[PDB]
């Protein structure tokens, strides 16, 4: 809307190279940012045991 | 018959097993009539 | 506000064909405990009402 | 087991056969799922709810 | 309708589609983080209980 | 995909392939049971016989497996799914989904335990991470 038709053609040639230089300076890692998954889970065995309960656990076990 | 039978029994027409047909899709208001025939005697 | 995966699970169930019959109406579980009710040979299960 | 289906048929002759769902974690250490495939769900003298 | 103007539009579609997939990945990672956090809260109410 | 699997010309050529490789396998096995006894020094003549037997085993299984009906292949793929999803489960479920069909055909002592419930199962995309590592790994043997 501001440049005359002569200035805007030169500016358009400038702008196409500007897009392609932003193509180069962007990279394409992908991959590692795509194979990470929502895989989180809680596991554990916590028990409150009396010493005589530990006596009975060892009788069953070794 | 209608659309219901002529689509499912004519596009397939009893054929089957390897055919697979393709995809399915002043000058305000007066109640007087402004007469088309411009004879004043036409009504 | 939150997308819900809802932690889909490892539900392991046993579809037991439980054959109950001629049940006596009984209150909550604390009195239907085997060692304190002692059903007859006709009645064969205990309906926990409340 | 064919032994289990024969004993179940003899026990329930004039009763319903309701279909209950049993959670695998609600079972105690006695009724391990390895043990269920060999003898079935053993109900003790206290009794188990369905 | 230049080749650079509709190579611009191809790059609009590629990045915008990848934004849709990444926004769902933030949602699934956030849902899983407070999934395990709920397992912590239930473990606190159960072990202290 | 439905065109190719249901194409009759290729299907009955697969069946005629199965008939001809089975007769090839039977003849190589029958001819290898007995040697040839004449009056000459003879080499092994055995490494070519067993090479045609392995040729008539690999090629039979390529035809017979590629000629699988789609409902059958769907049931096999779902069986591998319940094998894959079982790994984040109980000890009995893990063994039973990987077949193992052997089993199935003063003293009030204070103890308690709190358990992490084994109902975790990470999201649906981890489900495909299961399957694409059973089918696209390098083969262990032949």
């Amino acid at each position: 809307t501001v440049l005359p038709p002569a200035d805007f053609l030169h500016a358009w040639l400038r702008h196409c190279r500007l897009r392609d230089e932003l193509d180069a300076l962007a990279g394409d890692p992908s991959m590692l940012s795509r194979n990470v998954f929502p895989d989180m889970r809680l596991q554990g065995r916590v028990d409150i045991l009396t010493d005589s309960a530990l006596r009975r656990r060892d009788y069953v076990a070794v | 018959i209608s659309y219901e039978e002529t689509k499912a029994l004519a596009r397939f027409k009893g054929r089957g097993r390897e055919y697979i047909p393709p995809k399915l899709t002043e000058e305000t208001l007066t109640l007087v009539h402004h007469t088309a025939s411009r004879n004043p005697l036409s009504p | 506000s939150q997308l819900l995966t809802g932690e889909r699970r490892i539900f392991e169930y046993l579809l037991c064909q439980v054959g109950v019959g001629r049940s006596v109406v009984v209150e909550d579980e604390k009195e239907a405990c085997g060692s304190r009710f002692s059903l007859l040979w006709e009645y064969d299960s205990a309906y926990l009402e409340k | 087991t064919p032994h289990l289906v024969s004993a179940f048929e003899r026990r329930t002759q004039g009763r319903l056969l309701t279909y209950s769902f049993v959670d695998t974690a609600s079972l105690d250490e006695d009724n391990s799922l390895q043990d269920i495939a060999r003898r079935g769900l053993k109900i003790p003298m206290t009794g188990m709810r369905f | 309708s230049s080749p650079s103007e509709e190579a611009l539009l191809e790059r609009r579609r590629r990045i915008d589609r990848e934004l849709v997939e990444k926004h769902r990945q933030l949602g699934q990672l956030h849902s899983n983080f407070l999934s395990v956090q709920k397992r912590i809260d239930e473990a606190s109410k159960n072990l202290v209980g | 995909v439905e065109m190719v699997a249901r194409d009759r010309r290729r299907g009955k050529s697969r069946q005629s392939a199965i008939k001809n490789f089975t007769t090839l396998f039977r003849r190589v096995l029958s001819g290898e049971k007995y040697l040839l006894v004449t009056q000459a020094q003879y080499q092994d003549s055995r490494d070519q016989g067993t090479r045609r037997l392995l040729a008539a085993v690999k090629h039979t299984l390529t035809v017979k497996m590629c000629d699988l009906s789609l409902p059958i292949q769907r049931a096999v793929a779902y069986r591998l799914y319940v094998l894959c999803v079982s790994q984040s489960g109980s000890s009995f479920l893990r063994k039973l989904a990987a077949m193992d069909r052997d089993g199935v055909m003063d003293s009030e002592i204070l103890s308690t335990a709190v358990k992490a419930d084994p109902s975790s199962l990470p999201s649906r995309e981890h489900g495909n991470l299961m399957m694409t590592l059973l089918v696209f790994s390098p083969p262990t043997s032949d």
